[PDB]
């Protein structure tokens, strides 16, 4: 006999219900991946047998996001066609994982001064029977986990 | 059925219990028996059949 | 430290010696003990399962002084299991009285009586003797004092250690142990012989190639031998009867132990009917056990046909008279190998 | 009101001043396994001019320890959050002569880990009911018996209410032992379960509506003492 | 003298609970417990084989439908996300007269995974059934 | 006819049943790899035909865990974002073969000096019906086995 508090409190959480916020706005999505942590490693062996190994700097972060196109929606290409020679409006991603009705926040990834590198557009297929399906890349400084 | 009577009151009593193993008691009171009886293996041969089961007593 | 009061961690710059357990089933010796020991005395037997329990017991320190405690302290170093303590006197009462008693061993005592009455066909016991306490004679008159017998066997020399002070430890109690290792890894089976000895125990006495050959037949004692690219080593494998059976001791090992496990399996046929179906299912389980042992390598052959044989049944083992009687009789032959005890080098030049 | 049968604990504080050496401070209180008391009284850096009971601390640290490790668990060996420091030091002799019969847990500072509890005793020296842990385990335990088994109100006090109660409390066990709360390595030697008729209850009980379950269970106790000897000779 | 003789009890005297409430059913299957085989091979020919680790518990219970009477679609109907009440089976196998339990198959959390409503069917005279899957942890049968 | 201790012995152990330890504490585990021990081998070549091979400098071990995501939980991101320069927390890890009751040990393998080194979040897929699962990198010095 278990209830469903229970299961809230103890049981681990499934990956399919999130939510996406890019800015100051919130945009359904279908994917996100690549929210990962990398440091390099330094080594220093001695003539004596001394090994030492540390931590080294900390490596940027390269996300992707994947959402079907919907009509008269241009946002993220608009977004990657803004860029002018270095100049880029940053904006902070916020990926969190919400209960079914979304009411509620478990867990918050917090993504910090993304901006895009790469656009991948739906390749045209007459013999297949998918939704287009558009990509984005981005390139961000650091990645934070809340739990709620 | 005429006098089947309702569950009115309920009790239930928590007691400590020692971690062993039935059987292991079981083997262990067999093999002093045997052993008591003699050892020998006409001994053996009259246990052979002879099942000896231990419950807990509360009390 | 030893009186605990306060919850925490204690230290002590103290510390006895403490050993390993080891496990063993198809060995299990007893210790004769002298009859002035205090331990013993009173009791008719007492069962001890390793190192520590017999300290215990004791209730006192480690005595290098003492033979019971170092022959017993080089039974657990070369990997015995759970022993009992007997008695000398009491050997011929009380050994048959249990069950699970496989070995005899001469704690440093003369048990040639117990041996004698116990040591008897059909009765699953094997004896390990001691050696003459003095240097052998050349002319091979050393084991002019044993009976023969092939449920027993000799060990020379005795043994010394760094802990040895005055005494000499009996070969007797690192040959059970290391009975009891070989038994757990190779099996009852195998030769115990070629394998070390643990704890650096070392030989009273050098024993030379010639000199073991004068004792090598007939009565033949098994030598503990030191060499340079091994150290020392049990280099003897053979019983007391020199006969063409029962010469080895692997041979009267395993035949012990396949009787009694024999006679252990059908035991569930008592009290049931004597006829055909119960002779069915106790060749059922002997030859379920006989399979399995020839799978396990201990029997020879091929095949299992060329390894054993069972007969049971009207006409074959039993009569009217005997089944009348409610005897059930049981014929079992098997086919054992023999270890190969030389090794000749022929060297030429012409290649 | 700590009385048998009525699941609950107690949380006493020990004295505002310095142990006596010889051990009697802990003489005012009465000898019962469902009380235990904490010494000394705590500190803090926004305490101006009084002291924190111990027990205000030492029932949030209950609270967390049976969250994160459950209540089989001595609430022991964890830490005092918020930085609230013991009153008085308590040395290993002073605690020696306070952890037998009535038994005083001693809140400690250590250098290597900070402040402390370093006592999982009850007031009841005796071999059962010693320490806490096994005292609230069985208490917790009774109360989830009482409540699972109350749906058999105003049912027939026949065989069928009683497997079916016997089901229900066989599962309440069953998830406590894979939990990890009681000892064995299967469930036999865990509990036992016995109810029925000539065996917990008789005819006139039946006919008074009695339903009456008997319960055992075996518990882990904790390690308390660790002793290490050092030689030189390896 | 006197042989006894004993037949199996009949396969439609059972009674079946859902949490602490009984509830009449018309047929229960699956409560089957099954284990995953282990297998070594050395190269002398040693061919060791051992239990695996228990599979999960797949239940289906069938009944008809009555008037007001939507419980189990209730049930399957709370779920949000992976939160859903989880409920202990018990089946029981009694006498005749239903007075007295012989045996007790216990089920232990208990959740459902699908429902099967009616296939109406304007051609036929049966009775309309509904049918529900469950997923359980573990199957215990003790005999009374 | 053979009996559980006969098996216990003398039959092989699953590798299903295990029990984690990091540092003072024990963490639950789904997946543990990477315990392997590495040589180089140094070759001298004669002119006359000698052939010299013999072990060369021992390798670093690298392991990974992975571990479904709880709620409140973020102690495994907190170890790896308490990274300051090259200074961190080194633990101890001990991986052990328990029994089904987990109350005795058959096997332990004991890691020393491990510090992370990467993160990898779950992957967010509005399509998938799986748990989410975050993976940790770690560098250690040296592996041993340790027999019961």
């Amino acid at each position: 006999a278990i209830t469903p508090e229970q299961i809230a409190v103890e049981y681990p959480i499934p990956t399919y219900r999130f939510v996406v916020s890019v800015g100051d706005e919130q945009i359904p999505f279908n994917n996100v991946s690549g929210l990962d942590v990398h440091y390099d490693v330094i080594e220093y062996k001695d003539g004596i047998g001394n090994y030492y190994k540390m931590p080294g700097q900390r490596q940027s972060i390269n996300i992707t996001l994947r959402k079907g196109v919907f009509p008269g929606d241009t946002k993220l290409f608009d977004w990657i066609n803004s860029i002018q020679l270095n100049q880029v409006e940053k904006k902070d991603i916020a990926i969190s994982l919400t209960n079914e009705a979304g009411t509620e926040i478990l867990m918050t990834w917090n993504v910090a001064n993304a901006f895009p590198t790469s656009f991948t557009s739906p390749s045209f297929d007459a013999t297949s029977n998918e939704i287009a399906v558009q990509e984005i890349a981005l390139t961000a400084d650091r990645v934070t986990i809340q739990a709620a | 059925e005429d006098n089947v009577i309702p569950v009115s009151k309920i009790s239930a009593s928590v007691d400590q219990k020692p971690n062993l193993d039935n059987s292991q008691i079981n083997q262990a009171l067999i093999d002093k028996l045997c052993v008591e009886l003699g050892g020998t293996e006409d001994v053996r041969l009259a246990l052979a059949k002879v099942n000896l089961t231990t419950k807990p007593d509360t009390e | 430290t030893t009186i605990t009061t306060y919850p925490g961690v204690y230290i002590e710059e103290d510390a006895s010696l403490s050993l390993s357990v080891s496990s063993s089933a198809t060995a299990v010796p007893v210790f004769a003990v002298a009859g002035d020991n205090p331990l013993i005395s009173g009791k008719p037997y007492i069962r001890i399962s390793n190192w520590l329990e017999y300290l215990t017991l004791k209730n006192e320190q480690f005595d290098p002084a003492n033979t019971l405690d170092i022959s017993l302290r080089a039974y657990f170093i070369n990997g015995g299991g759970y022993c009992y303590l007997v008695q000398t006197t009491d050997l011929e009462k009380q050994v048959p009285k249990l069950d699970d008693v496989t070995l005899l061993v001469a704690a440093g005592e003369n048990i040639t009586t117990a041996v004698s009455t116990l040591c008897k066909p059909g009765k699953g016991l094997f004896a390990i003797f001691d050696g003459p306490t003095t240097e052998l004679k050349s002319d091979g008159t050393s084991n002019s004092d044993y009976d023969p017998n092939p449920f027993a066997a000799v060990y020379y020399p005795w043994l010394t250690a760094d802990w040895t002070t005055t005494i000499d430890i009996p070969p007797s109690a690192a040959i059970a142990g290391v009975y009891c290792s070989v038994d757990s890894t190779r099996g009852v089976w195998k030769a115990p012989a070629n394998v070390p000895i643990q704890g650096g125990l070392q030989p009273k006495y050098p024993v030379t190639d010639d000199l073991q050959a004068q004792y090598n037949q007939g009565k033949a004692l098994n030598m503990i031998r030191t060499f340079p690219k091994s150290g020392t080593l049990v280099w003897g494998a053979r019983t007391l009867e020199d006969n063409d059976n029962w010469r080895y001791i692997p041979v009267r090992r395993l035949f012990n132990s396949a009787e009694r496990d024999i006679k252990n399996a059908m035991s569930f046929a008592v009290f049931e009917p004597n006829s055909q179906p119960t002779w069915e299912r106790v060749r059922s389980a002997v030859n379920n056990y006989l399979y399995s042992l020839w799978q396990q390598g201990g029997l020879a052959g091929n095949k299992p046909d060329d390894a054993y044989f069972v007969q049971i049944g009207k006409d074959i083992t039993m009569t009217d008279d005997d089944i009348k009687q409610g005897k059930m009789i049981i014929k079992i032959g098997m086919a054992a190998v023999r270890p190969a005890e030389f090794i000749i080098l022929q060297f030429t030049q012409n290649t």
